[PDB]
């Protein structure tokens, strides 16, 4: 209801690349957990630990947060699981992180689509998993897919609707220029007319004669750097070659 | 198909012999814990002990003699797991090693009468004071080797102890007396050594034993002779107090609770004592002879990490 | 002039410095100044303040043309640290820190184009104080609690430096019951302010003078905890003066004494004297028309202000750091095994 399993086995089977936290170790080793399936927990021995012994002070700074490891040995039927994160090369870090990262996004959109509709989490999982997870690589960017590749939505009964309509909403920033147009001239209005015709072609509005509010839509934040700067080019350029004075904050 | 908890095969072996003591009867006991039972996985071994030694704790909780054989099981299946075996000799690995203490701790004490031979010297009146019995192994060496002494046994009041030890070695062939515990201050003066034996070792040098080894001890320390104390190289245990107050048996050592019926007044008090490093001046180890400030470090060279 | 003890010259009061050779950063003379005119700090307070100046004095960088950046901050902040040695001599709080700092200015190659040389430097000075002193801290918390009971007395000596946020913990954050004794000394009131807190954190404090220290001790008393200066290699500890007083009666009046401490305020250093290696702070203190004036210009009159002294390793019971706890004789023991190998 809350989290569930993955990919229908009880345990991470034999040599499979999963991601754990430190909880507390005290003379064992660390008490973790599978962070793909969340409530199970494995432990892991100190000499799988970092070689160098680590020290208690050095200890005592990596429990709660999370990292990457591989699994050595899986009880059958105990979740008394061996963790290898000693024998693991760096580009699991790429390989595991960001494929948990993509399935991070889709525990994100499977919430709401249960709590918020009022049913457990795993049947509306499990009406995924194998259809998705099985027949290729894990939903999320397949999730990219279905907006424009709808064979899938069809692909699977809808056991509810409204994880359809839940999914598109989410899945599928501005920043403020008071620009000043304090123009005293004759081929202003043309001038005003031409930077309209390539600054929000982005959200541009009159306020008055000399005020006008642009909100430069950014997508990393820090791309709409480019973007009003080139804007304010664009307003210097233009009024030397008209007649007027334009002004910007 | 046991469970190595109570009885089922722990107290087997403890109406078996009263040459076993305490701590390695319980180390018998956990080493044959993971052989039998070896869960063919690292985890849930020590998850299989951790569950075992905290109920042995449950089981008697005032022979804390026992948490030092719990403490240091752990502290033995630790570094054994540790050379980097991947648990696959490890579980081999670990029982070839297997019978080492009922081989090895077996032989602490035969090993304290191999090097606490020149502590009794020529003409040394002894004060001990209860059945710790490397003390007695030591006295055994002694009476073997014809070295000239004698003896003096305090009670062990309440536990009974000193009537043990005057019937234990006057048939041995020794000349002794057994003294009440009370006239230890106006006897001492005559007395030169004394020699006593703690069931676990503190994070200072610890006398955690009996009811006033610190009694006994103090009044030492202002006679201004060595009070050395008897033990070996498994009697460790982390538990360390600030006073002289450790766990008690069950309540505070101050009770004013009455009597209902006939309940038994001399057991109102304590029955095990504190000593800190300050009252004794050297010890025996399996390792040698060990000054109380390198029992300190050798409980804390393995005990941080 | 039999002890001539005016004449063991430990410190001086010499000021008035104008040379302009160095760049002398203007805020590391304010932390100078928030020192020797009235005294703000304990030892780690120091160790958190000396390098909250330090992280802002590198990002300052200013290096030269010809120069390496490992050639000339080794210059740069250590003529830095004559400018507190003017107003306060160092402690090993701040001398453990600084050494690992010359080791990193060491370290670094001709290799940065001095973007890169911030968070090289900012966040590994910065995981300096987060695991030496923070989470070392943490590792406090829980050794001391267990070895505190409810109901019980904490009779404490000036103002605390790690065993406030102790304290803290056991009152708040367990909600056990603790009584709170604590005494500070004419001149410095420093206890004063852990006086404003502990009631400001609303649990049960006695405030206490040192000449009134025995009917302290004629009631209801048990744990003693002490902060500290530094840990000698004997087992002495280096602290604040008249904190052996209390620490020779609570060990007669036969109830343990602890000292609150860490590994980064060892030592390699020995003595065994309370009167060889100290420091005076300007005699005028212990003053407040007054009641006497003229010390200096009268004949046969000295004022002395001890600040740090020696306590006896056997008044100590039980010393404890992030590692553990401890027996007072087994300090140096670390020395070899963590301090410069952890």
């Amino acid at each position: 209801t809350s989290h569930c399993r993955f990919y229908e086995n009880k345990y991470p089977e034999i040599d499979d690349i999963v991601m754990v936290n430190v909880q507390q170790i005290a003379e064992m080793g660390a008490y973790v957990k599978l962070l793909e399936y969340d409530n199970i927990e494995g432990m892991i021995l100190l000499s799988e630990l970092s070689r160098r012994r680590i020290r208690s002070i050095q200890k005592l700074i990596r429990v709660g947060k999370n990292d990457v490891a591989v699994v050595l040995r899986v009880d059958k039927e105990k979740g008394y699981i061996d963790l290898s994160k000693r024998r693991v090369s760096s580009e699991d870090i790429i390989k595991c992180e960001e494929k948990y990262q993509k399935s991070k996004t889709v525990h994100s959109i499977l919430r709401y689509c249960a709590e918020k509709f009022q049913i457990p989490l795993e049947e509306l999982y499990k009406t995924i998993a194998w259809p998705l997870s099985r027949k290729f690589g894990h939903a999320y960017e397949a999730f990219k897919l279905s907006i424009i590749d709808e064979t899938v939505w069809e692909g699977i009964e809808p056991p509810s609707k409204d994880v359809l309509d839940e999914l598109k909403n989410y899945i599928s920033v501005k920043i403020r220029a008071d620009v000043e147009v304090s123009c005293f001239s004759y081929e202003g209005i043309d001038a005003i007319k031409d930077a309209l015709k390539s600054a929000e072609d982005v959200k541009v509005k009159l306020v008055a004669a000399p005020l006008y509010v642009l909100t430069t839509q950014a997508l990393d934040k820090q791309k709409g750097i480019e973007q009003l700067e080139s804007a304010i080019e664009k307003i210097t350029e233009v009024i030397t070659k008209y007649g007027g004075v334009c002004n910007i904050t | 198909m046991s469970e190595f908890n109570i009885t089922e095969t722990y107290l087997r072996f403890l109406e078996e012999d009263t040459e076993m003591t305490m701590p390695i009867a319980a180390i018998e006991a956990l080493v044959t814990l993971l052989r039998i039972k070896t869960p063919e996985t690292a985890a849930e071994m020590i998850n299989t002990i951790k569950s075992s030694t905290e109920e042995l704790i449950k089981s008697i909780p005032n022979s804390v003699s026992l948490r030092a054989g719990c403490d240091i099981f752990m502290r033995f299946v630790l570094r054994n797991l540790h050379l980097y075996g991947d648990w696959e000799n490890c579980k081999q690995h670990l029982i070839e090693n297997g019978q080492l203490f009922v081989s090895r701790a077996k032989k602490s004490r035969n090993k304290i009468a191999e090097i606490g031979v020149d502590f009794i010297a020529d003409d040394d009146i002894i004060l001990v004071h209860g059945y710790s019995r490397a003390v007695f192994s030591l006295l055994n060496h002694a009476a073997n080797k014809f070295i000239r002494f004698r003896c003096v046994v305090t009670e062990s009041r309440p536990s009974k102890q000193g009537n043990q030890l005057y019937t234990l070695l006057e048939q041995k062939g020794i000349p002794v007396t057994l003294i009440v515990d009370s006239a230890v201050g106006a006897v001492i003066d005559k007395v030169d050594k004394v020699f006593v034996g703690a069931e676990g070792v503190a994070e200072s040098g610890g006398i955690i034993n009996l009811v006033g080894t610190y009694s006994v001890g103090v009044l030492a320390h202002n006679a201004r002779k060595p009070f050395y104390v008897v033990t070996e190289s498994h009697k460790f245990v982390r538990m360390f107090p600030l006073s002289s107050d450790d766990l008690p048996m069950a309540g505070p050592p101050l009770d004013f609770t009455r009597r209902t019926d006939d309940l038994e007044d001399a057991l109102r008090g304590p029955t095990i004592d504190y000593t800190a490093q300050e009252y004794i001046t050297a010890l025996i180890t399996d390792l040698g002879v060990l000054t109380p400030s390198a029992v300190s470090e050798e409980l804390i060279k393995m005990w941080y990490d | 002039l039999e002890q001539s003890f005016d004449n063991s010259s430990l410190i001086s009061s010499v000021k008035e410095l104008l040379l302009n050779k160095d760049l002398i950063h203007p805020s590391i003379l304010l932390l100078t100044s928030h020192l020797a005119h009235y005294k703000i700090v304990g030892s780690i307070p120091r160790c958190i303040a000396m390098l909250e100046v330090f992280q802002i004095v590198i990002k300052d960088y200013q290096t030269p043309k010809g120069t390496t950046l490992s050639r000339n901050l080794t210059s740069y902040l250590s003529h830095q640290i004559d400018l507190l040695k003017k107003a306060r001599p160092l402690s090993v709080t701040m001398g453990n820190a600084i050494r690992w700092l010359k080791q990193e200015i060491s370290l670094i190659d001709p290799s940065t184009p001095d973007k890169a040389a911030k968070k090289d430097l900012c966040e590994k000075i910065g995981q300096f104080a987060k695991e030496k002193i923070e989470l070392a801290d943490q590792l406090i918390i829980d050794n001391a609690s267990t070895q505190i009971e409810e109901s019980t007395t904490i009779v404490t000596y000036g103002s605390s430096k790690v065993l406030t946020e102790l304290l803290l913990h056991n009152a708040i954050s367990l909600k056990k019951n603790i009584k709170v004794i604590v005494v500070d000394s004419r001149p410095l009131f420093e206890g004063r302010k852990m006086a404003e807190t502990l009631r400001n954190a609303g649990v049960n404090v006695m405030y206490a003078l040192i000449t009134s220290l025995d009917t302290i001790f004629n009631m209801d008393v048990d744990y003693v905890f002490l902060g500290a200066h530094s840990i000698l290699s004997n087992g002495f500890l280096y602290s604040r003066a008249g904190t052996a007083m209390l620490a020779m009666s609570a060990k007669r009046r036969n109830i343990p004494v602890l000292v609150c401490c860490e590994s980064l305020k060892f030592s390699q250093r020995v003595q065994l004297d309370s009167v060889t290696f100290n420091e005076l702070a300007d005699p005028n203190d212990l003053v407040n028309k007054n009641i006497l004036d003229g010390w200096q210009e009268l004949p046969s009159l000295n004022i002395v202000n001890i600040l740090y002294d020696l306590t006896p390793p056997e008044y100590i019971k039980k010393v404890i750091t992030e590692f553990g706890a401890l027996p007072p004789s087994s300090v140096p023991v670390i020395l070899r095994e963590y301090k410069g190998s952890a």
